[PDB]
């Protein structure tokens, strides 16, 4: 993924944080973007947080995941819109994505022997495994685990 | 050297490839078996304690798939004994014994035989008149290495996996007493002498000599000898083997 | 917020005990966060 | 270091050993590679990697991956591969490959 | 240029027309020197030292024809017709009519004209803007022509 | 009936199988590695002893990538906001890490089943 | 051109106009011989060539 | 705040679930370890 | 049906090894191919071509020396 | 301060010829003192842990036959047929692709003759196997010791 | 991948946002970092919180309806 | 693409470029007691 996008939302209405998501995607389209993946992680009990536009130190939040493809030139753009946001109470841009990192503070070896490519094919996801995925499950994958996964309840 | 030979006569008279001939899986089993310990007891000679060899001459059959009946005989020199000059001519005698077995396999090649008959017949020339000199394995390591890391019979199953493989029973006609009897002293030292193709017979113990009144079972009395065991065994070998085939 | 963090009730009171180089406070409070005693 | 890194600024396949595993991939085989089904049927011999030696021929795509190899790819892959969406690096390699171009004695 | 402003500012000096100008003139310098795909954000920097030029009531400072088509000459230098002739000149242009004679437009006002017409492929618009120039009864440019 | 209750219903097949693959006659992981995220304040929070302060007794085994990809992980949980500056909520749960009795509950089901078998056998 | 290199492609019509030199000249054995040229660009080859 | 959860709610670097004098002990040796 | 398969191309190829006219050995491998359904339609399922091994490269090899101007001589090869 | 050096020191000390050497000069030009300058198979472990992990997941999962005994004569057999497709063709996708078909197709067979067996001893009310046997005298040993206490 | 296209943004939008629902049920996919979010109604509002911070829910916000 | 250098800034050191001169190794020369003879004036030395 070219860059990867962590936001921290105020749970607001339903209508509100839809038209917040559809100004962000209408800025990204716009300056000649494409997204990759929007989702939604619901909302969660962060141990500290403060509001900007409201002033409110309470810990109610909302996350979200926007994976995008655009260069600095705009990339510029929709982050200075997204940090300027009302609703946005916190945005953590993730651009060390096509290139491993700390590949040259661990080795000289391990500096040019990496392949952009596979990074930049994969998604957030593959790059940053979730604690619940698993390896066991990539391989599930290929299996053919639709003709295996039919005595899952036999006992 | 014989790596690829060995590896392909292996895969044609490896007995886990017949399933549709029960009677021609367990024959192969017996004679790689059979095999597998001239082997062994050749390298103890190689290496330099001589014991009895347990077959003298036999006859090695195994079945071939078809991408005929591969029958090769071995016989000991008449002169056989633990002297060492035996010692050394008792490899020679496995060498050509293999060598025939791959030839009638057809696995190995002409130029390959040739090249083994030719490295018997220099150290049959060599062991007479004694010379002097200051590396790739023969056949003989190369079968051993193979049977050992490859191509080998699965372990047979310990009674302990037994328990839970729900293939030991026995009724209420015996006491546990006497079922204990009979699994405790009769498997544990006696497990060895058992055929190998016996193992996936479910075992019951019961007061009747019978081969077996459940589906795919056969039941053998308490307190049994292991020679016993061995004759019935040799009387019956029929019907176990279609029971098992028709469960 | 969850796990090992303790989950409070709001019938305990939170005492505060700070010692210093040359000195020490002992103070309480409510959950509320009203001064039970100076 | 430096010489590494413009070596693989300037040719294709360098880093890849005859093993074709790298020591990144070597130490951290997940993050170098994933599962997927689809296999690579489409792909089969580059029968155009004669115009394509070094990666000065290609400055038209992310990555300076040849046009002819986006042919059974959606155009939003190509809008992604497309010269906007070139970082820092790839455009000012960009310039000086066109000056190769321009004044250069071979391949 | 935007600490050279501050700089200035903070001296405290009364920064007149020529002197707006001339900070512009180095900003749109360092514009026209950056790079295609660095000229965002020193646009950015230009309209936020124009909008503290606008905001600063002391030291006098005075925002003139002149800082307005430096501005203009900005916006053509990294490419937005859009921001440059909706908004610079028209505030140039309400300036103009706002006061009388105090707001002159020049011939150079019209030179970052035409020059932002030419960046950004209007035709019409330049040859309007070369019509007016030739109706107020001022000689053109060689660089206009 | 099991003689034993094992700690997993697969541990037969996955410690057997684990012991059979390096062969026998009876740094980070890779996979903690790719876990190690800023979404994962489990895995930070196992190399993080204590307080939320790291220690380089863990560092001296530990590879320098393994180390920066620790700090940028811990740094970016903080800065999204989770696992905070200070003390790491997943301490005693890295802890377990160190960075033929039959129940009378199981009599009465054995019973029971044995009686279900009684009315099996004699209906067949 | 081969030697040197090159970004756009505009081999094929180039190699077309020089089998049509070869055709208008007599150079059977030229226009041939730039077929191997062709194979090895991995050009198709056209009905005017 | 300092009810219920407060500003040091999420600052706080060690916490032990209950005597405590053992407690406080402890978490005096790992400070003195620490400096 | 992939030892069948290999063993049938195993004939074949010693048939045109021996003396035999270009048409037919065309006819033969293309019959061959009719007969074991080595379409690219055909799903995952009987599909014997992934299971020839060393009999698909021979069936490759036997109808390119006899490919003259026969559509069928030509798609055969193209198919495989 | 050095044996080199009190020995070049003797040797030119006696070449004046007014000084009688000593006869460890003599011996130590015989003996010079000491110098201290001047000085498994990869593949088919990697081919073991491929059907390993593909028939563990299967095991757990997709069989959920946690109880299957001899778990090496399945394996074996699945690597021996792997070899044979190797040496039959190329198979390297398809002999991948038949690993989990066969072995899972060896866990049913034997999964199934297990299940029949065992509901036919039970429908017959006779030939009660090993743990359940084992079990019921552990059973009633503990039922035993409660009736003593 | 499946890019998100310019038209379907607010078809994609409103799916993202309503994928915890608690009329929907089913079992409800985990977030990124692996937890229970708290499962809204509508327009956010609270009514599922997990067992093991309940309680702190509880003593923070007095005469919340959750379970 | 483009060149938009300027030679007279390049001279005249505009942005304040610096190039890090030579220190005692010009400036030193030695005694010059007497006259430079081959292999100096003390041709060996031993400590």
């Amino acid at each position: 993924v070219f860059y990867s996008f962590v936001l921290v939302m105020k749970p607001r209405q339903r209508r509100f944080t839809s038209q917040a998501l559809r100004e962000i995607g209408v800025a990204v389209y716009s300056n000649g973007g494409l997204i990759r993946s929007i989702t939604n992680e619901g909302i969660m009990r962060p141990y500290s947080r403060f509001r900007d536009a409201d002033n409110t130190p309470l810990t109610y939040a909302r996350y979200i995941i926007l994976q995008l493809d655009m260069g600095e030139e705009e990339m510029g753009k929709v982050d200075k819109i997204i940090r300027e946001h009302q609703d946005v109470l916190m945005a953590l841009k993730l651009n060390n994505l096509e290139r491993p990192v700390g590949i040259r503070s661990g080795n000289k070896e391990l500096q040019a022997a990496y392949f952009p490519l596979d990074t930049f094919t994969r998604l957030e996801e593959e790059i940053n495994w979730s604690p619940q995925t698993s390896a066991d499950i990539y391989t599930q994958l290929e299996m053919n685990w639709k003709e295996f996964s039919r005595t899952r309840w036999s006992s | 050297m014989y790596k690829k030979a060995l590896h392909s006569f292996f895969l044609k008279v490896h007995p886990d490839f017949f399933h549709h001939n029960r009677s021609q899986q367990t024959v192969n089993e017996s004679s790689v078996a059979r095999l597998n310990e001239l082997l062994s007891w050749a390298k103890a000679f190689k290496s330099g304690h001589l014991q009895p060899p347990p077959s003298s001459s036999f006859t090695l059959t195994f079945y071939r798939k078809p991408d005929t009946i591969i029958q090769s005989t071995f016989e000991l020199p008449s002169n056989f004994a633990p002297s060492d000059n035996h010692r050394g001519t008792v490899e020679r005698a496995v060498n050509k014994f293999l060598r025939d077995l791959l030839r009638r396999a057809a696995c190995i090649d002409s130029v390959t035989e040739s090249i083994s008959e030719a490295e018997d017949a220099t150290a049959a020339r060599a062991e007479a008149k004694p010379l002097r000199r200051r590396g790739p394995k023969s056949l003989l390591d190369e079968a051993v290495e193979s049977m050992t890391v490859q191509w080998s019979l699965t372990p047979a199953p310990t009674l302990q996996e037994l328990i839970e493989a729900d293939q030991i029973l026995f009724s209420r006609d015996l006491s546990p007493l006497q079922s204990a009897a009979a699994l405790s002293t009769l498997q544990r030292h006696l497990g060895e002498l058992n055929y190998s193709a016996w193992e996936s017979m479910p075992v019951i113990v019961s007061n009747q000599f019978s081969i077996g009144d459940l589906t795919g079972t056969i039941t053998i009395p308490w307190d049994f000898t292991p020679e016993q065991f061995h004759s019935f065994m040799a009387h019956n070998e029929k019907g176990v083997a279609r029971c098992r085939e028709v469960a | 917020m969850w796990g090992e963090m303790p989950r409070y009730t709001s019938d305990m009171v939170f005492l505060y005990l700070v010692s210093r180089r040359r000195n020490t406070y002992a103070v309480a409070y409510t959950y509320e966060g009203k001064r039970i005693l100076n | 270091p430096v010489q590494k890194k413009r070596q693989e600024q300037m040719l294709y396949g360098v880093n890849i050993p005859e093993t074709r595993q790298m020591k990144f991939e070597e130490q951290h085989p997940l993050l170098a590679g994933a599962l997927r089904k689809l296999e690579g049927q489409p792909k089969g011999f580059p029968f155009w990697y004669r115009k394509y030696p070094t990666r000065r021929h290609a400055y038209e795509y992310r990555f300076s991956i040849p046009v002819e190899m986006l042919d059974g790819y959606n155009d939003d892959v190509k809008k992604a591969l497309s010269k906007g969406m070139m970082s820092i690096q790839e455009k000012q390699f960009a310039q000086e490959a066109m000056y190769m171009e321009r004044y250069a004695e071979h391949d | 240029p935007g600490r050279l402003l501050t700089d200035f500012l903070y001296q405290r000096v009364p920064l007149p027309d020529k002197s707006c100008a001339a900070l512009i003139r180095y900003q749109r310098q360092q514009i026209e020197m950056l790079e295609v795909w660095g000229r965002h954000a020193s646009f950015q920097c230009a309209v936020e030292m124009f909008e503290r030029m606008i905001v600063t009531n002391i030291p006098p400072v005075e925002v003139g024809v002149e800082t307005h088509g430096e501005m203009v000459l900005c916006a053509a230098a990294c490419g937005k017709w859009e921001e440059g002739w909706n908004v610079y000149a028209n505030r140039a242009r309400e300036l103009e009519k706002e006061s009388p004679e105090s707001f002159i437009l020049n011939t150079f006002f019209f030179d970052a004209l035409l020059t932002l017409c030419v960046a950004a492929g209007r035709v019409s618009e330049g040859i309007d803007t070369l019509e007016e120039v030739i109706k107020r009864n001022l000689r053109p440019r060689g660089t206009m022509l | 009936v099991q003689l034993h209750y094992h700690r997993f219903p697969d541990e037969q097949l996955i410690t057997n199988l684990s012991r059979w693959r390096t062969g026998e006659t009876v740094r980070p992981s890779p996979e903690v590695y790719m876990k190690l995220n800023y979404k994962n304040p489990a895995t930070i929070s196992r190399f993080l002893t204590r307080t939320g302060h790291m220690y380089p007794a863990d560092i001296l085994p530990l590879n320098p990538e393994a180390v920066v990809k620790l700090r940028v992980a811990k740094a970016q949980a903080i800065r999204i906001g989770l696992y905070p500056r200070f003390g790491n909520p997943f301490w005693f749960r890295s802890q377990k890490f160190r960075p033929f009795a039959y129940n009378w509950v199981q009599t009465d089901r054995i019973r029971r089943y044995f009686r279900e078998l009684e009315a099996v056998h004699t209906s067949g | 051109l081969e030697a040197v290199g090159s970004s756009v492609d505009l081999i094929s019509p180039i190699y077309d106009q020089f089998l049509e030199l070869c055709a208008h000249l007599g150079a059977v054995a030229s226009g041939f011989s730039a077929l191997k040229r062709i194979v090895g660009f991995g050009k198709p080859l056209t009905t005017r060539m | 705040a300092h009810g219920g959860i407060s500003h040091f709610y999420g600052r706080t670097p060690m916490v032990e679930e209950v005597p405590i004098t053992l407690v406080d002990r402890r978490i005096m040796h790992y400070v003195h370890h620490s400096r | 049906l992939a030892a069948e398969a290999r063993r049938e191309i195993h004939e074949l190829w010693l048939s045109a090894e021996t003396a035999l006219e270009r048409e037919k050995r065309v006819q033969q491998v293309a019959a061959l191919i009719e007969k074991y359904k080595l379409d690219p339609s055909t799903p995952r399922e009987a599909d014997v071509s992934r299971g020839l091994g060393d009999a698909f490269d021979r069936l490759l090899l036997l109808c390119l020396p006899l490919g003259k101007t026969d559509a069928k001589g030509t798609d055969n090869l193209e198919r495989l | 301060y050095e044996p080199w050096e009190h020995m070049k020191r003797m040797g030119r000390l006696v070449g004046t010829g007014f000084y009688i050497p000593p006869e460890w000069y003599n011996h130590f030009r015989m003996f010079p003192p000491i110098n201290h300058n001047f000085q498994l198979s990869p593949e088919r472990v990697a081919l073991r842990d491929e059907l390993a992990r593909k028939s563990r997941l299967v095991a757990s999962e997709g069989m959920r036959y946690y109880n299957i005994f001899w778990v090496r004569k399945p394996l074996d057999t699945m690597e021996k047929e792997y070899y044979e497709l190797k040496r039959r063709g190329v198979d390297h996708g398809e002999a991948i692709r038949k690993v989990l078909q066969g072995f899972y197709s060896g866990l049913a067979v034997k999964k199934r003759v297990a299940a029949i067996q065992a509901e036919e001893a039970k429908l017959t009310g006779r030939f009660i196997t090993m743990r359940e046997a084992t079990v019921v005298l552990g059973v009633l040993a503990k039922l035993h010791k409660e009736q003593l206490t | 991948i499946n890019y998100v296209p310019h038209a379907q943004l607010r078809e994609h939008i409103d799916k993202e946002l309503d994928k915890y629902v608690a009329g929907k049920n089913e079992p409800y996919p985990l977030n990124f970092v692996g937890q229970m979010p708290f499962l809204e109604d509508g327009d956010g509002n609270i009514v599922e919180v997990p067992e093991s911070l309940l309680s702190n829910h509880m003593a923070e916000h007095p005469d919340s309806t959750a379970k | 693409t483009e060149w938009k250098l300027s030679p007279r800034d390049i001279v005249l050191r505009r942005f304040g470029q610096h190039t890090k001169p030579p220190g005692k190794a010009a400036l030193d020369v030695g005694s010059m007691r007497g006259s430079v003879i081959p292999f100096g004036r003390s041709p060996g030395e031993q400590l």
